[PDB]
This record gives C-alpha cells, structure tokens and sequence, in this order.
RNA sequence: UUGACCUCAAAUCAGGUAGGAGUACCCGCUGAACUUAAGCAUAUCAAUAAGCGGAGGAAAAGAAACCAACCGGGAUUGCCU
RNA sequence: AUUGGCGAGAGACCGAUAGCGAACAAGUACAGUGAUGGAAAGAUGAAAAGAACUUUGAAAAGAGAGUGAAAAAGUACGUG
RNA sequence: CGAAUUUGGGUAUAGGGGCGAAAGACUAAUCGAACCAUCUAGUAGCUGGUUCCUGCCGAAGUUUCCCUCAGGAUAGCAGAA
RNA sequence: UGGAGGUCAGUGACGAAGCCUAGACCGUAAGGUCGGGUCGAACGGCCUCUAGUGCAGAUCUUGGUGGUAGUAGCAAAUAUUCAAAUGAGAACUUUGAAGACUGAAGUGGGGAAAGGUUCCACGUCAACAGCAGUUGGACGUGGGUUAGUCGAUCCUAAGAG
RNA sequence: UAUCUAGCGAAACCACAGCCAAGGGAACGGGCUUGGCAGAAUCAGCGGGGAAAGAAGACCCUGUUGAGCUUGACUCUAGUU
RNA sequence: AAACUUUCAACAACGGAUCUCUUGGUUCUCGCAUCGAUGAAGAACGCAGCGAAAUGCGAUACGUAAUGUGAAUUGCAGAAUUCCGUGAAUCAUCGAAUCUUUGAACGCACAUUGCGCCCCUUGGUAUUCCAGGGGGCAUGCCUGUUUGAGCGUCAUUU
C-alpha cells in the first residue's frame, strides 16, 4: 500500500488485499480512490476520503493493514496498544504532577 | 581571477557598495543607536569567502 | 547505596522522566474553560437539559454490586415498554443503549418507571409554530437523582 | 528555560593545556571561541539546579485547618486591642465589632458608600489608606507590582446589592462576602485583627 | 611541513556557492551542496542540528508570502472591495 | 482596576505600545486640553493637537509663554510652537520641544473634518 | 501634485497608454537631470504617477478580462479567489453538506427535536 | 473489407492533482549507545534519542469478534484511583 | 496533547557576566574547505541646549568664554 | 636528476571506511580509528573546590562480610530528640 | 542578600540608593549605626514568607590590571650617501646626483589558481605600515574593465548522472 | 649582534619575597631556632641555587577505566556450505 | 638627607563593579488554525534626493491601488491652498495588482546570467535566417477526448 501511495501520490489507498503469491514476491491489488473526481468528491457515501485528514493514511498507518500491524484492537490482548502504543506508553510514563500534590 | 563567473561578478558589485562607511548625517537622525559601519569588510583584514 | 532501617523505596524514575512531566498548571483554567464550555453549550441547545437521562444500573463486580449507578442508556426493550421507538428516544433526549440486555426485573421496573416519570416532566416543541417560552435546566440527572434502592 | 547554558558545543580540551578541566567552545575567532561554557561557574553558562515548573508551588492545606483559621481570624476582628495593634486607626471607634445597618448594601453609588464609611468611623482609616501610598522597594516595582499601599477596613455583607461595586475603586476598603469572608483578607500578612465593618445581615448571617 | 608550507597549496575551491541556500558550501566534485543539500528536492536539516535549523527555519529571511497570511486569514481570506467612499 | 481582560495593565506593554506607536496612533496621544473658555463654548475637555492652534504654555520654564504651533513633532511626542524658541549661544534659534499635555489650546483651526470631529465628542460648535 | 488614480480610472485604454509614454518620457529628462543637480526629488512623483497609471492599465484589463470570464467555468488561475491551498483543495459548502438519501430520510423524519423540562 | 470489444500506448490533448516548508504536539517504521547492574553478556537505559515517512488544529482511537463471572456492565478518549 | 505559528493576559521569575545565543544592524561580526561553530556591545542631558566666540598651537587639543540645575554629565558622556 | 621522475588541472576512493613500493603511515596543523552535532550535564569507589558569626557537645581509623584491600554495608565511637 | 504579605498614616530632589573615608559609636562576632565628601531617584526598620541568599582558593569563568620592563627584541635577503623641493616637522616623501644590487632557472614583462577593486586620480594622516611619515596595497570621495575573430559557450576523456 | 642612545616595545613566570652555616623538621630551609652577619640604588656578564619554567609523569602501581591487536578465552555474527 | 620601596589619605587617571532604570527574555494561562505547482520557506541581486546596515518592497521596487483617519514626514534638503480636502503620512488598514533571478522549480542545464524548441506578432527583401515583444514546452498519476498498436479476440465481407 506504501509503495502504491508513493508512485500515485494523487490518489488515497483505500485497502488491499491479496490476489496471488509465489516465492519471491507477493501481489497485491490496491483499491485507490480520487479524491479530485467529482463522482466521488460528490455522493456523499464516499466523500469522506476526500477530506485533507485521509491523506496518504496507508503511511500513517490507518487502512485494515495498518490497524492490524499497530495491533489497533479492542481486548486484554492489545492491553499496551488499544489508542497507539506511543500514546499509551507516554500515557503510563508521565508524571502527572497537580497544583495541590497527591 | 580575471576570470569569473558572471554570479561571481555580482557578488563583486555588493562587496563595493557596502564597503563604504556609514553615512554622516545617520548620526543626526533621533535615538540613533548606530555609530558606525559594523558590517564594514576591508581586503586587507579579512577575507569574504565569495 | 543502601543503609539503614529504611524501606525498599520501588521509584520508576530510571527513565528520562523530565521531558514526560506533565504539571497541571492549567487546572484551574481548564475548569473555567469547561465551565465556559457548559455555558455555550446550553446557549447553543436551548433550552434542552444539556445532557442525556440516563438509566440506573447495578454497577458489575461482587465489589460494586450493592451500588447502582448512572450507565449508559436505556436499552430498546425498555425503550418500547415505555411506548417509544428507539429514533424518537435520541431526539427527545433520552440516552440510548443498544448493546445492554435486561436481565433484571428490578432495574427493568426502576428504568420504565424512570422512562415514564421522564416523559411527564418533559415537554416537546413542536416542530412547526410559535414554540412555548421555556426555562431551560441545565442536569436531567440532578432533575432525576440516581436512587439507592 | 531547559535548554539555557546548552545552545552551544563545549567540550573540555583536557589537561595538558594549562588551562581548567570545564568545557570549552570550539571554533575559533570570535573571543566567545575557547571560553569555558556548560558550568554553574561560567559566563554563559548553565544555573546550578535550573529551577523547574515542577516545584511544589500551591500547598494543600486541611479545610478543618482553613475553617480553624477563618475562625480565629474572625474572633480577633472583635478584639478591639488586636486591631489597634495591627495598625487600624479604632482608637475613636465606640465599638468593636463595628455594625452598621444593612442598608449599606443597597448603596449603588461610590459617593454614598465612601459617604457613609466617613460617617460610621472608619473615617481616619480611609485616611491612613491613600495617604500611604508609597513607592515599591526593589526590583519588583518593575514587575507590575509598582504601588504599596495599607488595607482599610473589610466591608463584610451578605448579598450585593452594588455595595461591592460602589467601593470596587475606593483604595484600602475591600469588600468580602460574608458567605466566603476569605482569610487572605482577614488575617493580612498572617497579623491577626483586620478591621472589619459588619453589616446587619452578615452579622445575623454568621452565626 | 604538514603546516604552513603545505597551507600554501591551499589555492583550490572544494566548495562554491549553491543556488538554492546561497552559502559558500557547494560542493564541485560531489555536485551537492553541503548545507541546503540541493539538488535534492529535501532541505537537508537535521534534528540533531537544533541550532542549523534555527538558522534557515521559516522566519529567518523576508517572508515574501507567508507574512501577510496571518493578516488575509485574520480578515478571514474574504474578496471583493471596500465601499465607503472617503471623510 | 481592570475589569475587561482584554487591556494589559503590564509596565512594560504599555511601554513599547507609546515608544511604537505608529503616526496615526501618535496623534491622540497627543492630546491637548482645551482651556475654561475653550471649553466653555466647546463643551470638550481635551483635543487632540493641530498644525495651527493657538496655544499657551502653562507648565515648565515656558510657564505663561503664548505662542501658536508651527510644527507637531509627532516622532518626539513633541510639537514646535511659533514665537517659542531657545537662542543657541551662536546666535541660531532652535524650538523648543513641548508635551501637548502641558499646552492648552486658546484657539482651534477649525476645518470641515474638525467640525465634524467637535460633533463627534459632544460639541456646540459656538 | 502628482497624476491620482481616481481620474485615471475615468479615462479610456489609448490615452491611458499615451500618458504613460508621456511620463516615461518626462521620468528619463528628469534621470538625466538628476546627475547634474546635486538635489532633485521630483523623480520621485514622476515614478509614484508612473506605477499609479500602469497600475490602471493592469487593472482595466483585468476587469475586462473579468468580463471575458463572466459566469463560466474554469476561470484562468489568477483570476479565480488564491483562498489557500488547503481551502481550494477542500470540500465546498454545498459539497460537505451533501449526505446520502438514507442519511437524508433519516433526518427528517427524526430531526432533532427541541424540549425542555419544566422542573 | 469494415466496424467492434479487450489490453497496452502516445499527445505542449481538455480538466485536475502530488511533491517542498514547518514539525511544539500527533500517526507509524527504524533504532542505538552512554548509563544501571558497584564487573559484564540476559536485563536496564528503551519498545527512548538520532534517521525516515505522513497529517491536523488537534491527530490517533472509536461504536466490541469488549470487560467480566456480577443483582452484571456497555464506543473511544482523558484525570483521580 | 501542544517548548512550532499568530494574538492576548499575567508572574513572590532574570535584570545587561542574569535572562533566549541574541534588550543593540543576532544567528550579526567573525573562524572553518565544509558540516558547523558564533560573540562582544544598553543608559549624556528635561531638551543638544553637542561647547558660538578669543587666544596659544601646523593640527589635534588646551586655556578661557559659554550652554546646561550640574561639564564632579562633553558624545572616550547615569553613578563610577 | 630521463625515468618505479616531478608537477598542474579534472576525476575516483570517506571513517571501522579510504588509501598505503607497509611507517600503523596519510586521510585539511587532528589518526592504534578524522571532524562536526546530538544522545550528554555520559560514567567514575578517583583529583581539586565547596561561600556568615557565635555557643554547646564532640570522635574515628577497629569487629564481621563483600572480585574486598584508594570503597561500601554492619557493629563500635558521637550528636540530637 | 534578592524578592513577598503586613505595619511604622516610615525616609527621600532642602537629596533615596550607591561609592570612598589610618572619622565616631554599638555588638564577642556575623554585621549595624552616625558624621564628612561625590551622587542623583528611589529606599528602609520590625513581625512573618520565600530563595538562583553570604566566596580567597576549584591549573575556577569572564573582564581588567600588574611586576617582569621602557627590559627581551625590532641583527637572513652585501648599501646607502649628498643636495633641492614640498611640508609645522624629512634617515625614511618626490626629483636630481652619485653608489650599489637583482645579473635574462631576475628583485624584469606577462599570465593559470586565488584575491576582489588592492588599479587610477584628488583630499587627508584619527587608527594601521614593527621606527617615522608629508608616503602607502591605510582613510574619504570618485573614476576605471568596450571583442563576430581573445577565451567561456560547442565536443568528448577519466568519470558524474 | 650583544653594549649605549632615539623610536617602538612583548612573553614565560609570579603565595610573599629573595644572604648563609648548623640543628630539627614530611629525614637537602629564603622564612623556624642558635650563630655569622647586615648600609640606599644599581649596570655588564654569568650559569651554583630558587628541589627555576615548559606537561594534572610518558616509566611503575592502582582503577572491578578504556582502546589497538591477537588467539585452540566466552558468547554470538555477516558470509558460505 | 634626598632618591627609591612600602602604607594611608585627597585629587587625578585606568576599568566598568555597585546602585537605579528596562521597547528584552523566561515561565504559566487563554484563544485561534493560518504555508505551497494560482508557485511556498529560503537565497541572490537590486530599489530611497542625500543609506552601510536593520526594516519594507521588487524594474509598479523603503513601494502602487482600494479603505479609514485627517494635515504631515523630519537628520538636512526639497515640496508643502495638496489644507472647509476623493486628501499629506517611513500612518493605519488592506479585499486589487506588480512581484527581478532563483528556489519543491517545472523546456534541457547550471562552477555557464549557457543551450534550446513551438505558436502569435513586428522589423530586417524572408514558411525556412537573424532579431524584438508576448505566450508556452517538467515529472508521476487520475477522468475524459483524439489518434493509435496487438492473428488477444468477435462479427462482417469476397
């Protein structure tokens, strides 16, 4: 999805799954959608992707691949990443000192 | 070099015009804390590296 | 490194701790913030409650059990046996919880009975008209205090 | 600032140089290049133990321990020879407390209410204010905190009812409701026995 | 003499002036600046260069656009023309 | 007190606001009370200086001196008033810097903006 | 003195161009004469007339070209609103508030109603 | 012969879009070591700094393939525990 | 959440060897091939009223005179 | 001192790398691991320093253990409560 | 000692702070006070609060100043002298006269690299030239670089890309 | 050259300074004690002394400090099979 | 005895300590979201009557237009009944333009102010050569248009 993003840098990675593999590469079909047409700037259902805060999220992290790596997943198993693991371990890691101290 | 580059020749034109001292009627102007040519370069003190 | 009769003192501060200190200088200025927060709120939703009625429910646990307590919303079985329907609840401003399930005869009486006693105090503008001046409050739940049994 | 004493590049030459052990800058020609740097004892650099915003600044204290105050500072209002100890002109006053009537809250205009005050007593501390005010000693008279000046007496009241207005801008008086009756106000400087002005009803109202 | 006799062939140019940055740290036999790291379309800058950045960060030189931004945004980026005529 | 938090009770803001104040800002900063009989048919404690007022120094050595402005020295929050010099001991004479604070104006050019400016603030034009 | 621009405005292309010409003419005698006086600040209102008129020009034709350009699309790039490249990127009024027709059924038959309690 | 279609091209084709800056905060990747362990190798520093990629006014997460074992709670986030 | 940007307000903060490196033409002068390194330097007087003029000296300048409240404030200028 | 010659300009090799008719030589006065910046205020049982007065009390270099013998822990001596 | 709350309706342009004082007094001392001189604008006593609070040392940091000391030194490149002029002032400027030297792999005439206006003229000597200076590659003000043929531009080399 | 003069004019070093013998002393004192003695200020040399200066000794020891290198030290590892 | 050394005082020096001031910093809080292929950040070179900086700006160059204010700027010079005014200002505001050469830089290139090509137009006798002026020519990707390529393939036609 990276790759993909980064040559067609005018269009967002909306998934990608798996279409075939051999021994020394796998294949991928990326589902890509512009955001610049006015099919799908218009119909609302899909105006989402559109917005600037979608831009290249396959980079941030953010299509179902990206969930999984980051292990964005609701359960005691994902305990140190339920938000974002930096977020979490600067969460446990500040010392939250208050006006009156406790 | 007698030689240069014509973006040489600029850096040249520059180096002319601010090695020139401060002009004198700078002083009369009110709550001038300008007194003299700080930025002033000479060929015989230090070099300007282009 | 270590004398005396002093207690094994467990400080995590191995770390480079300074730069994640985060002091809450801010406390009293983002309490008057939230409060502004309120303010504008109930300006801008006039003059609806500002806030959701919520159900009471026994909290989890053998700890909490003897408690009950403010969740999330009414569940649909109790939605209907108030006489509404789950999309008319959300508008009207009563808390909707989809996911939780009525076991319990006790809290599914106190929840109805909340439902019922909620729509009688309640009043609805209509949506074409002169709608009647009204005084807005500003806490359905203090307006309906959660009731130990 | 964390990172005063540490925009530069020091680095100790060592020993051999007839010169100290502490870090000095690198480079050269500029007169600030080969000067000590990084130390509590260099131009330039960096403070012994860099005060930081964590330090414990506001002091939890017990509310008893607050209310146990409030109390003792109320108690010695009514002392007559506290207050005159902690400099308020009552020498002349008849009687401590000073209670005057409630219709002291109502007055709306500055005029009225300073008016009044000359009226019930307090005139020769409303004199003392004002005439006192004297120049800050130090530094921090260029922090905004320019002006010194006494504190009159503290007009307690129970509801306002522009009594809080009327003498907003009259100096030394403050006014302080009787619901809150602040102990910053009646126990300045930790001097027990501020002047207080009662109004009726915040006299009915304390107990 | 590895000193001053040898400063003496010191007469060539390692670096001449880049383009983009305009310093005097153009490297020749590379074909890259030193600083600026032109050609490359990236600016190089460093985290652990604090004080390189604070040299050529937004708001060393003129700010020939970005400047006025604040005021158009503050006016809220509207168009058009005033009306009112004069005193 | 201040009230509204928006205005800065701050020493130093307050300041480096009057020594940078622009041109226009500089203008009714300096300010000139108007005298008892200016005010009288006016209606207006204090105008702000003009080119050509008539004004009387009531404070400083100047103290009494009448004179009429010939120059507001906004750059010094200063005006140069006609009449009104110090002779410099080779014989040349150099105007005195004056406050418009410590000058009254005794007379007013009144131009068409003026007058709509006396209106403004609540006056008779007598 | 100096030309204005509020009467510049009034006059048409050709003699608008024909004064220019008329002070880039009178700005060159003025250069010359520049170097044999030792003081001549008049050069400076001849180059403040001279960016006053050309600022007309420039401005005329763009106003016509407004007029080229007048209610159809794809208006030249200088000509169309420089908003902000974020903004001209985002989604517009009408765009943003586009929903779908089972959002929009959704919504009115169950707006958000208005209520109080009376306590 | 002539029309298609499928795929793949070209065009200074019509209309668009991406790059770069900043980077305090945020989302990932990569990723040390000094240090501590009175030595040092697991460990620690640290799933940190540096490096790289990507956005916004916040971002991320987010409406359970959840926590529980209770008279059960009920998206996510943050604070006190 | 925010030590960036813009705007705003405060401080039991620092007060020109401090506080930002930078109160001032500061990331400036300057050094380095380069990456980079990187200073010093505030205050006359209310206002220049910045010492007209005379004399000695080539001149600087001094001595006088003078301004100025003060020249034990003369731009090498608060105090020193 | 006519060639394994010398030298100019261009060019290539970049740090655990380069290059070396080999000395651990040279690699911008830095070389048995360049320079620059950051992690970094790295660490140290080691050296030096450690800013006012007066009053009262006032030692120790020993026990045991420790990769311990330039140090700690413990007991001892001391002060204060 | 720096600052904070209170108080003395404290002190102060008729002089606060500061600074100097082989002048006085108090305290064992840390220090405090007073007198005298300069000085010009704020500053104290007491009850508390707070800290970036007390220096002789750290081959301490920065700045400055000493003895050394009018000392070492200004001794490679064989070497200068006389007169006149300018100029206040000449060992050093200019001219002339001599005497010399580099001795054509020169201290000459040009250029590449590099420098950048030093080239040239006029005015001038506050700094600089190791002494001096009237001179200057210094200071101030200006002037100065003309190409169809000289090169760059074009070509390719090792290479880079 | 040094020397003297005219002009210009540093640096190293410096607790304070500069007479010895003997004693003792941290066991080789300019200072302490006992004696000898001791008369301003100096100039040129000089090389006895100031355990003279130049460097937190480079030789040696210690450090639970490193680094270069080596190997049938321990543990791994690119590579290859 | 002087000279010299040492000590102290007065005055004078060297030096910038102390004290006082502060258009600066720092920390905290609050609010807002705002760069760029419509060309950003940065840089280079220029622009003022007399400017080297700083500040502002770009051959319209310490800026022009629009708006508000209402009579200046200021060191000198100059202009200044421009003054009862669509009108001064190194004014503010700022919505229109200009914005050199660059720079993600975008015709190729760049250690060069190099080399180009296309269109329109003006001139030199001129579709072709040389100039002048104006406007263009980057890459990747998307939608569509046109022209296409492939016995990949279908139908049709002898």
């Amino acid at each position: 999805e990276e790759r993909v993003g980064r040559r067609a840098a005018n269009l967002r990675v909306l998934n990608s799954y798996w279409v075939n593999q051999d021994s020394t590469y796998k294949y991928f079909e990326v589902i890509l959608v512009d955001p610049q047409h006015k099919a799908i700037r218009r119909d609302a259902r899909y105006n989402w992707i559109c917005d600037p805060v979608h831009k290249h999220r396959e980079a941030r992290g953010l299509t179902a691949t990206g969930k999984k790596s980051r292990g964005i997943n609701k359960g005691h198993k994902f305990n140190n990443t339920k938000a974002g693991r930096r977020k979490t371990w600067k969460r446990q890691n500040t010392l939250s000192l208050w006006r009156y101290r406790k | 070099a007698a030689q240069k580059s014509f973006r040489i020749k600029q850096k040249m034109a520059k180096a002319k015009k601010q090695n020139r001292p401060l002009p004198q009627w700078i002083r009369l102007r009110t709550n001038n804390t300008i007194r003299y040519n700080a930025k002033r370069r000479n060929w015989r003190r230090t070099k300007m590296n282009i | 490194a270590i004398s005396k009769n002093l207690p094994i003192l467990k400080n995590h501060f191995r770390k480079h701790w300074q730069e994640r200190v985060k002091v809450h200088f801010d406390q009293a200025g983002k309490k008057v913030s939230r409060r502004n927060a309120r303010a504008t709120r109930a300006a801008k939703i006039a003059p609806r409650p500002l806030d959701l009625l919520r159900p009471v429910v026994r909290a989890p646990t053998v700890k909490y059990n003897r408690k009950v307590r403010a969740g999330r919303g009414f569940t649909l079985a109790e939605v209907k046996a108030a006489g509404l329907t789950a999309a008319y609840a959300r508008t009207i401003g009563i808390a909707v919880d989809h996911r939780r399930q009525n076991r319990n005869q006790e809290i599914f009486d106190a929840n109805v009975q909340r439902l019922k006693e909620y729509q009688s105090k309640i009043i609805v503008f209509p949506r074409n008209g002169k709608a009647p001046e009204a005084e807005q409050v500003l806490s359905a739940a203090a307006t309906f205090p959660i009731a130990q049994p | 600032s964390e990172k005063a004493g540490h925009q530069t590049s020091a680095e100790s030459w060592g020993t051999g140089r007839a010169v100290a052990r502490i870090p000095r800058v690198g480079g050269g020609g500029t007169g600030r290049s080969g000067q000590g740097a990084f130390g509590n004892m260099c131009r330039g650099g960096r403070m012994f133990a860099p005060t930081k915003t964590w330090r414990k600044w506001n002091v939890k204290v017990n509310h008893n321990e607050k209310r146990y105050a409030t109390a003792s500072a109320i108690a010695a209002t009514a002392v007559a020879s506290l207050v005159l100890a902690r400099g308020h002109r009552v020498e002349k006053i008849p009687e401590i407390p000073l209670v005057v009537s409630t219709d002291l809250e109502s007055i709306q205009k500055t005029k009225e209410a300073v008016a009044a005050l000359k009226a019930v007593g307090a005139h020769s501390d409303l004199l003392k204010v004002l005439k006192s005010k004297k120049l800050r000693a130090g530094k921090g008279k260029y922090r905004n905190r320019r002006w010194t000046q006494r504190r009159g007496p503290l007009v307690v009241y129970a509801e306002d009812n522009g009594i809080v207005k009327a003498l907003r801008n009259v100096p030394g008086v403050e006014t302080a409701n009787v619901a809150s009756l602040n102990l910053l106000q009646l126990a300045p400087g930790a001097h027990l026995g501020r002047f207080v002005i009662w109004t009726e009803a915040a006299f009915t109202k304390l107990d | 003499g590895k000193g001053t006799p040898s400063f003496g062939k010191r007469h060539n140019k390692s670096h001449t002036l880049c383009n983009r940055c305009g310093r005097r740290s153009f490297h020749v036999q590379k074909k890259t600046c030193s600083s600026c790291g032109y050609p490359a379309a990236k600016t190089r800058s460093y985290n652990w260069g604090a004080k390189a950045k604070r040299r050529h960060t937004t708001g060393t030189g003129r700010m020939r656009y970005l400047k006025h931004v604040s005021r158009r945004f503050k006016n809220g980026f509207q168009t058009g023309s005033a009306s009112k005529a004069s005193a | 007190a201040k009230q509204s938090l928006d205005v800065s009770s701050d020493r130093r803001k307050a300041r480096k606001a009057y020594f940078t104040a622009p041109s226009s800002q500089r203008r009714v900063l300096l300010s000139a009370p108007l005298s008892k009989e200016l005010r009288a048919q006016y209606g207006i404690k204090a105008l702000p200086i003009r080119r050509d007022d008539e004004v009387l120094v009531v404070r400083g050595s100047k103290k009494g001196q009448e004179g009429k402005i010939s120059s507001v020295y906004r750059l010094k929050f200063a005006v140069q008033v006609d009449k009104v010099t110090k002779e410099k001991v080779n014989g040349a004479s150099v105007p005195i810097n004056l406050h418009p604070s410590k000058l009254v104006i005794t007379k007013l050019h009144l131009d068409k903006d003026r007058k709509a400016l006396i209106q403004r603030k609540g006056g008779k034009l007598e | 003195a100096g030309v204005k621009a509020y009467e510049l405005r009034t006059k048409s292309k050709e003699q608008l161009a024909s004064q220019l010409v008329d002070l880039k003419k009178e700005l060159a005698e003025l250069k010359v004469q520049k170097l044999s006086r030792p003081s001549l600040p008049k050069i400076k209102t001849v180059r403040k007339s001279i960016a006053c008129v050309l600022t007309v020009i420039n401005e005329q034709q763009r106003e016509a070209v407004r007029q080229l350009y007048k209610g159809k699309k794809y208006q030249p790039k200088d000509l169309r609103a420089k908003k902000t490249r974020a903004l001209r990127r985002a989604l517009t009024k009408f765009e943003a508030s586009q929903v779908t027709e089972k959002q929009r059924k959704k919504q009115i038959a169950f707006p958000q109603r208005k209520y109080a309690i009376k306590a």
